[PDB]
RNA sequence: GUUUGACCUCAAAUCAGGUAGGAGUACCCGCUGAACUUAAUAUCAAUAAGCGGAGGAAAAGAAACCAACCGGGAUUGCCUUAGUAACGGCGAGUGAAGCGGCAAAAGCUCAAAUUUGAAAUCUGGUACCUUCGGUGCCCGAGUUGUAAUUUGGAGAGGG
RNA sequence: GUUCUUUGUAAAGUGCCUUCGAAGAGUCGAGUUGUUUGGGAAUGCAGCUCUAAGUGGGUGGUUCCAUCUAAAGCUAA
RNA sequence: AUGGUGAA
């Protein structure tokens, strides 16, 4: 039988250890900005929620290079499909807004 | 049976440019070539595109495959094909130990 | 009818076989079973001297460092 | 009293084998004496003294097998590091490091940057 | 490419020239070890897709199993068990008999400088990857152990003990749900 | 030229560089593999024990996937899905998975497209240097393909 | 940050025009005999005979459709 | 039942 009297240890382990990310790549928010999508399994399709990342497609109407986007915090998914068009605006728009927001470290 | 010896030594004088040549113009340099062609992959990509002019195949191929179906392109492209004995004459005049193949495209 | 073991001196080698029953001598591998609980503790590290093993943890703790300390 | 490596290292091989004679000789006196004295701190004392020029004439043949093989590569294994089995493989740092062409270049290309995001 | 006229011919197995040369192949080998050395691989189609390459480090052996456990993860494990050294890259069946199948296996020898330096090729020499063949990591061991995506094994997906495992062991959290 | 020089195969070296044994084994990866107990066979159980191989984690991992909606989108781990579907003397019992919520997210490398206007590649020996390696030379592997771009997420030849 | 330095007709990509653009075979698969499995229409796996194609093939839901490109490999959390 | 031991 297996108990998880460990719940508070892997809690604090697990903030400690966002914590040095943090320290270690505190430019970066840690994350990945992702797409905004429509759950398939119609009893949740009302819900929307995050995706893997943007397609080729929203990437190239966003105005930016893939390997760019990876490199700029962006993820990027190459198999998603763009059988719809609010989702796909509402990503582009998104994109646009990060990518505006964000400013570039110059080596300088 | 003199046909070989001549035929071996007409190559001779289409010698490729061996390591020590390429060492030496390379020192002294410190009209492009044209000599025998060796490699069996770049002779087949000159077959079927009729950039080869003469061939000749190996007889002692262990690999029997890889010269069973040549005689066949060679005869659908119409490019002049033999066989051709002495697998280590091949390589002597090619500079390795053996090339399995020797065509010609810039005869002159 | 048993005899002392070259590879561990238990006094279990059967002179009739030429085999110690204890230690699996001479077999290249030392016999070892589940089932056999407290001879797996006996047997295991740890019970004899550990002359080189000892001091695999301190080396570890100081890095496999190399040549002398400046004073 | 005793002896001292930074003494006795300055000596030479011939100066150290001879010490070396002579404290032998001196011990074997002292074992032969041991049968008539209830305390031997000599004893105990030259048998350090020899150890010690043992430890000294083994450095100094140890650094003269260095100077030997000096430069040359492939040197006898008693003077390598006795690190690990497991250390001795798990390729050194440059193999470990070592980047393919495609790879470099694409990071070349498209380097990971820093950047913050709050305005 | 010639390779791809290879593949193509060997796509057809009944050809006459194709039959002639197993026939000829398998009697050459039934004059040999149960297990050799070889030069190079009789299929180089099959090598070069499977990973070899002609730079120094990569070895190939030929081994004969006994007909009537996969045949492919049998001879890899026998192979490995002689060439302690090397690393089971692949292997691949190249000739058959009544009563004996033929197997042409490709090994890398992580201790070569060459394979070393390769940074494409250097991932072997992890001991991570020590005895690759024992443990049925290699393409006929996953075959056989039937991890691949889909329904068809979702029962095996990660392991049949480590699944037995997981949906036969009791967790309980701190807070009783 | 009844020599000689090459290639291929097989052998010898107390020649140079090394590698594998075994132990340990709580966790991992495969093979082999029982019994009591229960409504040979379901069940016990793909557990007990035996065999082989790794690390600090292992395996798996970026779909010939999941879904039938205005679709999702590596693997892995937890609540729920669920004691439901389903299986099963429909009994006794066995028994999941998509979706939903959270931890962490990173994708890449080849067979494939002559470099033929230049085997351009790489292993090893020696002399040096600023020695987890670099340069000059030599030797060897390699054209039965070592170099470079590239894998449909595409990609290449020209403007 | 000290700043040491450099090169090289340097390398890659973006947008348009534009000519091309090969998908891993004793392999999937089918039939048989076994192993395992509560495996839904004996699957996963092995032995046995056969073993196919390229705008083609695999998995699913109604005859038609939806979805991906296996039979090569590496990767911390 | 599994794995080993000695043996007129
Ligand atoms: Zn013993």
């Amino acid at each position: 039988v297996k108990v998880h009297f460990d719940q508070a240890g892997k809690k604090v382990s697990r903030r400690n250890a966002r914590a040095t990310r943090a320290a270690k790549i505190a430019p970066r928010p840690l994350d990945l900005l992702r797409p905004v999508v429509r759950a398939p399994t119609v009893k949740y399709n009302r819900k929307v929620r995050a995706g893997r990342g943007f397609t080729l497609a929203e990437v190239k109407a966003a105005g930016l290079t893939a390997a760019y986007a990876r490199t700029i915090g962006i993820a990027v998914d190459h198999r998603r499909q763009n059988r719809n068009q609010e989702i796909f605006d509402a990503n582009v728009q998104r994109l646009k807004e990060y990518q505006s927001k964000i400013i570039v470290f110059p080596r300088n | 049976r003199n046909t070989a010896a001549e035929t071996f030594k007409l190559f001779n004088k289409y010698r490729p440019e061996t390591a020590a040549e390429k060492k030496e113009r390379l020192t002294k340099e410190a009209p492009k070539p044209y000599a025998v062609k060796y490699g069996l992959n770049h002779v087949v990509a000159l077959i079927e595109n009729k950039k080869a002019k003469l061939v000749l195949i190996a007889n002692d191929v262990d690999p029997i495959e890889l010269v069973v179906f040549l005689p066949a392109l060679c005869k659908k492209m119409g490019v002049p094909y033999a066989i051709v004995k002495g697998k280590a004459r091949l390589g002597t005049l090619v500079n390795q130990k053996t090339s399995a193949v020797a065509a010609l495209t810039e005869v002159r | 009818s048993h005899t002392l073991c070259n590879r561990c001196g238990r006094r279990s080698f059967h002179v009739q076989k030429k085999t110690c029953s204890s230690c699996g001598y001479p077999a290249a591998k030392t016999r070892s079973y589940n089932w056999g609980a407290k001879a797996k503790r006996r047997h295991t590290t740890g019970t004899g001297r550990m002359r080189y093993l000892k001091h695999v943890s301190r080396r570890f703790k100081n890095g496999f460092q190399t040549g002398s300390a400046s004073k | 009293a005793g002896v001292k490596a930074y003494e006795l290292r300055t000596k030479s091989k011939e100066q150290l084998a001879s010490q070396l004679v002579d404290l032998k000789k001196e011990l074997a006196e002292l074992k032969v004496q041991k049968l008539s004295r209830p305390s031997l701190p000599k004893i105990k004392t030259v048998r350090k003294s020899i150890a010690c020029v043992l430890t000294v004439i083994n450095e100094q043949q140890r650094e003269a097998v260095r100077q030997l093989y000096k430069g040359k590569k492939y040197q006898p294994k008693d003077l390598r590091a006795k690190k690990t089995r497991a250390l001795r493989r798990a390729l050194t740092k440059f193999e470990a490091s070592q980047v393919t062409e495609k790879q470099r270049k694409k990071q070349i290309a498209f380097p990971q940057r820093k950047y913050a995001i709050k305005a | 490419g010639a390779y791809k006229y290879l593949e193509e011919l060997q796509r057809k197995k009944q050809s006459d020239v194709l039959r002639f040369l197993q026939r000829v192949r398998v009697w050459e080998y039934r004059q040999k070890n149960v297990i050799h050395r070889a030069a190079r691989p009789t299929r180089p189609d099959k090598a070069r897709r499977l990973g070899y390459k002609a730079k120094q480090g990569f070895v190939i052996y030929r081994v004969r199993v006994r007909r009537g456990r996969s045949l492919r993860a049998t001879a890899e494990e026998r192979v490995g068990r002689r060439a302690a050294n090397l690393r089971v890259l692949n292997s691949y069946w190249v000739n058959q008999d009544s009563t004996y199948k033929y197997f042409e296996v490709i090994l890398v020898d992580p201790q070569h400088k060459a394979i070393r330096r390769d940074a494409r090729y250097n991932w072997i020499c992890d001991p991570v990857h020590k005895h690759r063949e024992a443990r049925g990591l290699t393409a006929t061991g996953k075959k056989s152990r039937g991890i691949n995506k889909g329904h068809k094994f979702n029962n095996t997906k990660a392991g049949r003990r480590k699944t037995w495992k997981r949906q036969n062991t009791l967790s309980l959290w701190r807070y009783r749900k």
